[PDB]
């Protein structure tokens, strides 16, 4: 039977069937529980909500993400997320389909071990596999060489690959992704007089970020332009009909990706991180990596991100090197697309971890 | 309330 | 057996059986004692009259309400009222029927405690329950989301409810209701030379209010119209054949709901109160509250009250949002209708407080 | 044993036994003394005469009324009249019959105190009671609501009663009654040349008043008619056979009840007094009082009195009020009939004043 | 020029000039008319009498008050009274002095309008003003805070004032004043054997009240004392020389102020009315109101009235409250004295209603 | 010249001179305007009252705070408050002294800009400076390392500081302070029978809070002890002499600081907020922050607050950490004391913003 | 009395 | 009024 490809991101769950061009189910990885006392007996007072239903009723719910920084922190809620995915979005019997899951590099081993245990013992999936997200993104890009820059909601990481050979010593990872940008945007919106505090309002700020934010090609010039003219200001209407105006906060929030000091991090920006990763590789490989700089993940969807990345890498890399920032139009689903491509290959059918292998070798088999 | 958007 | 629903309002008692569409017994919550001395020996004269009989004999009695501002102040009178409604009006044995009572929010605890004690010890009711009036008002409307403005004889309050969850931190209450409007009408009728000072004449003034008062869409425009023409003047015939004419007093009386300063209170009007209650709620549910503004209680029966409230809220709230006020024809009995619906639901049959539970957990059980 | 009931009016004694349909003894309350020298030893002349015998020998006697304006002014004569009533008219033994007496409202307390003292300590009655005449008059009418207009020989008073409760603050009294009309008729009859100056001739004038006087529906029109014609003249025959004719004096005499200014009093008429008494009452009961104007007493026996009172009250009271004046054919004995009814009731038997408690507390008991 | 101050109460007219310490003219508000036939052509019979002229000729006159319960009921008689005041008593040209008038609170609006119209169009005053009597009492007492209990001939009212701010929602008013006490005394004196029925005799009874009545500190104990001893009795000599003895009627008359039920009113006594007025004010105001109970008007001149009021208020109010009652020896003229003080203030000269304003705005100006 | 230090917080204004030990002027940040009609002429009736004057006259005034949650909402009232502070409390010429103000962290920029504009233009101050309150608290404490927890009337915030370096990314702000506790206490007193609804009554509830409330070391056991015994009850006397008894409401009010869900807030308690702020800092800093928890502001004056905070933090923090909370006896004025110290330092004299700099660079200079 | 309606 | 403390 066809396999399931489930990209358990920190912010979104993207699930579907191997071979499909786009994921069938795409809902936020959120679990909400009521924070007030119900007073009407006839109402269907369900004790928890997941995904889309949690977004709809977020006014009375407290929302919790079970995944933070690519690490599952609440397993009793991650189980609800997976149960929803299988039984209400895809509406399939998990035991009839092998499942392909994804994880970020340099993650704790216990995360993958617990994931495998839950898949084999609660859903009793026949066979499953766990793949590194950047490799799947490269698969989706349709090339065997390049350096992937995947940034989602919890983690940003780089993975250089040359002719199908991963260079694990050059892997890079930053715990700075869309959620940190959302928190920073919440912080700086306070300057104009808007106060967003509750977990429900964090979703409103996330929507504001997704709609009105962009990356400036030159930060200081953009700040000067904003401070002198109102042409860069936009308006957004909150759910209760009151309208807010956002100015230079539009491009200050994404700027954190290049100046992590904005949020108190000592790390280097994404441009410096990718340049350092490239320099970590062999001298004979760098020329190709410069020209195959792939981008994936939701956080790379800001307009102007590719231009800024190219400009910065050109500033860092030596002259006479040709730098390309490959930014497909479907970056949001590059990981899942690649997983679907990988799951449908005939040569991959021997890589599955079958239930019998798990039983005989134990959870440690997943590190093969 | 005293703010500009929420609360 | 069928349950008993007794909406013990501060101005009227409305009692009946669960499942019926309207209350069987509806009589004023009045107790009257003779104030002169009898001289005829062959009569069956009695020391106290209750309900309608007290209204018929009001000429020789001092009428006094046992309930003021939703709080029971005289417990012997209240016991008399309850005995009357159970035996003379409904003609039932209380020990055979569970009784559903009502109360306003933010009332003293001792009120519920003593009500439960009287119901169990004196009338030997098998089980009872005390609900909140605004919640039952929603059942009467069938919906489960909305902000209820209940205005009776003694107390006006707001209760926002969303998806069956009450937001108690947003509940508002004013001690300004039909009683205060009757008193203010008594005060301002003196300007035309009519003097009502006795408690029996307060009933005449209440009838005048119920029959001739209305709410102005624009208060100052009506004030100008009244001074410009007698088109607004109406005549009322007193019990002794006198005919009295009232002009701008028709809409000055109910205007006190929107300008409580008329009676010396610095509280905000009902429109401001409901708007403030809505703004106390989460930003994600305000759109639904604005569109489900429900009205109940007697004092919401003035002609033009709904339009005035809609105009006021529309002024207060931001545009681009549909302000809609639901004013059913049966507003007067909505609380009792809802209590009837609730007492019949099979899901509610486990919420009754049983005598077995009460006589071992103590009077504090009623606060569950 | 049966209880005696006798109302000692200013003009007539009406005595009898409780339960009967009419008083057994009805005689004028006068005491006559001889005023000439006896010149026959064998005549067996009596020192004084009482009642009918005094009326028969009026030629040689000076007649004195012991009661004036419902106040006993001569106690020896009043005791003599009571002795007559008991031992010659009724022929009973007062010691074995409880006696019910009556008096007008707003009377001096000493009057009642000395009345009860004489009753207990002189005649040694077992028990006695003193009742207000208007209440008995209402009893005889067989109703519990109404404003009684009692008008005897000495006093005219109004007593509003609603459902058995008297309103003593609305009681009106007017010291203008049959005797004043008799005196006025004596005065105006001089215009025609007839001079009645002695106490004996006052009785003849009283008989003339009783047999020839009536109330004009419209005083001015009747005066004009009498001036323009002799159609209204009547004739009367004196005891000595001489004949006199009475013209407009027939209706001028009783007109004093409606225009007391004819005899120098500035008090209002009986119609206006009744209206004022009604307006002293609560607004709610005026409608019932207007429809239950009960008449009683001798002076309410003038033909046309009821119609004149209805016309005047209708003129005073507002429209839309049903004004009905109840004037039974037995008005003259209404007080005694009511007293007979009251004394025979079983429930009334607890309200007697037994001689034991009179001795215990003294005459001051009667006011309880 | 000098301003005129006229305190047109129900009982007396107190008129004078602003700045003087006491009213110049103080005469009863009486209009008498002859009620007999003149038989001496040579004498100056005169068609009507006013003030002291009527009082001294009351034998042949019928006396009528144009004011009843603070409301002018006969405007021709009131114009006559004012003409007397201006021309015969003060001997001034009213067109050369501005006049300050007074009226009780909660009066009909037409009362001020007719008063202003008569003053401007009949007497042609240059300017006038209409004040509240209870406010002028504070000016007379020389303080800015306090609750004034003003009780005259027709109306009793309470007015709380704080720091010069009136609390119109707490103003109380009773239609029970000296005239009602006079009528009750007339009624009560009948039970002792004295009959007063004419208008001229009402004045004798009022004089008896002013001379002999007092307020008992403990009513029940006083009643018990008078019933056991004659120490409380006093004797009064009528104009014709008859001497009447008055017993417990001395203090039963003024007791009506504290137990209005004696005269059939169900209102509360003056102590309860004052306490209720205080409890209508804000909780931070009550401390000062309790300590500044100001009394004014004639009916507050009964001996022991202040002590009885203090005792009753202390009983009602909570302990630890310093309840103090201010009873100046000149309580009778406190309203006029305050009017004199006010009319002389320089800061008040802007508040006069000049005839120009009346012409260009009509009577309606007086309600601003 | 000496500099002014004005700590205009949400509840109180604390003003004085730099270098002085304690603030000279301490008055509530309240502006009251009359809410009733004045009737007495002149007598110094002002159109508004400020500070302690408004508190004295709060019975007749409607009180409004110009600052809410640390944000100025009415700039006219704030100009009024500053005018009062400078001219009537301190009695100084603003142009003669440089003034030091304070503000809460994460406030709107427009607030600070408008404050600077008012200070320079309306008051013509020579130079001024705006400081973060938590920083001044450390100056007052006399140490350069620690995490300050400042809880005033409007805001509660945490500001970690290590060796004089702030950590802006770890600053936490919580819009829950003394005013919210006052409102919760007002709501919670109703269940016991007492109603406080007016602005003036809100000041009485604040006094009850400041006098009778305390923080329980173990909330559940404290609730049980209160329920099972009356040993915890206290009595408080209202201005009108009424005595109220308060039980478990004493510690349920400040318990909201640790369970904001009591007032419907989704945020975490102050202990959780401080722990989260500490965990936001670098691993090498946390040891010094745990031992230097500095409390400040009025709302940290509840008895037992320090013990509860220490217990909770020790529960959250790992063992082997020396949790220590510094609570000086004068926390209320710690911000002002720090401002006094800061303004006196010689090294600070270059930080003043002179009017030259302000007008040559615009308001934005204040953000440097 | 002396008013316009009641009393 | 009809409460326990204020009103
Ligand atoms: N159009 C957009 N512009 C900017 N940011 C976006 C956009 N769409 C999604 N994002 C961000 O991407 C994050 C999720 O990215 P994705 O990688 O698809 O999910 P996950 O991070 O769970 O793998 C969200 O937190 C959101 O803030
Ligand atoms: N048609 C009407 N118009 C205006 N007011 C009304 C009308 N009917 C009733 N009322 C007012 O409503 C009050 C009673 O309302 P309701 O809520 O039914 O009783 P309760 O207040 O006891 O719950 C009465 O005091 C009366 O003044
Ligand atoms: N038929 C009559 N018409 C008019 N007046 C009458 C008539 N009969 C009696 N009266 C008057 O009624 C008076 C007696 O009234 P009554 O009530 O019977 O006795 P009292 O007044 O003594 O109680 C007599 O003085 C007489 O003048
Ligand atoms: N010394 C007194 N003792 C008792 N009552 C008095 C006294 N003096 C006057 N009165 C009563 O007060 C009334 C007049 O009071 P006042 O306030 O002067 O009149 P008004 O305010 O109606 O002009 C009179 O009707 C009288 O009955
Ligand atoms: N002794 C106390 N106990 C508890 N709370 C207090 C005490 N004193 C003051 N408060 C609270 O502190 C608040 C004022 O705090 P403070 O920081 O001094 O002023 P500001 O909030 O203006 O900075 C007041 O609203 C009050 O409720
Ligand atoms: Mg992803
Ligand atoms: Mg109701
Ligand atoms: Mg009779
Ligand atoms: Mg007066
Ligand atoms: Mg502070």
């Amino acid at each position: 039977t066809t396999a399931l490809v489930c990209d358990n991101g920190s912010g979104l769950v993207k699930a579907g069937f191997a071979g499909d061009d786009a994921p069938r189910a795409v809902f936020p990885s959120i679990v909400g529980r009521p924070r007030h006392q119900g007073v009407m007996v006839g109402m269907g007072q369900k004790d928890s909500y997941v995904g889309d239903e949690a977004q709809s009723k977020r006014g009375i719910l407290t929302l919790k993400y079970p995944i933070e920084h690519g690490i599952i922190t609440n397993w009793d809620d991650m189980e609800k997320i997976w149960h929803h995915t299988f039984y209400n979005e895809l509406r399939v019997a998990p035991e009839e389909h092998p499942t392909l899951l994804t994880e970020a590099p340099l993650n704790p081993k216990a995360n993958r071990e617990k994931m495998t245990q839950i898949m084999f013992e609660t859903f009793n999936v026949p066979a499953m596999y766990v793949a590194i997200q950047a490799v799947l993104s490269l698969y989706a890009s349709g090339r065997t060489t390049g350096i992937v820059l995947d940034s989602g909601d919890g983690v940003t990481h780089n993975v250089p690959i040359y002719e199908g050979y991963a260079l694990p010593h050059a892997i890079m990872r930053l715990d700075l992704a869309g959620r940190d940008l959302t928190d920073y945007l919440m912080k700086i919106l306070t300057e104009r007089g808007y106060s967003f505090v509750t977990t429900a309002e964090r979703e409103i700020v996330r929507d504001i970020k997704e709609k009105l934010c962009y990356v400036a090609l030159d930060f200081e010039n953009e700040m000067a332009t904003a401070a002198s003219s109102s042409s860069l200001e936009k308006s957004y209407e909150l759910p209760d009909g009151q309208v807010i105006t956002i100015g230079n906060e539009r491009f200050r929030c994404p700027e954190t990706l290049f100046q992590p000091s904005f949020i108190g991090m000592e790390s280097a920006g994404i441009h410096e991180t990718t340049y350092n990763s490239i320099m970590k590789c062999d001298i004979d490989i760098r020329k190709d990596l410069y020209a195959n700089n792939v981008m994936s993940g939701g956080t790379t969807m800001y307009p102007g991100i590719a231009d800024r990345m190219q400009k910065e890498i050109t500033a860092l890399a030596p002259s006479t090197m040709k730098i390309k920032i490959i930014a497909p139009p479907e970056r949001k689903y590059s990981v899942w697309i690649g997983g679907s491509i990988l799951a449908s290959l005939s040569t991959f059918q021997q890589m599955w971890i079958t239930k019998q292998e798990y039983d005989e070798a134990g959870p440690s088999i997943v590190h093969r | 309330p005293a703010w500009l958007a929420t609360c």
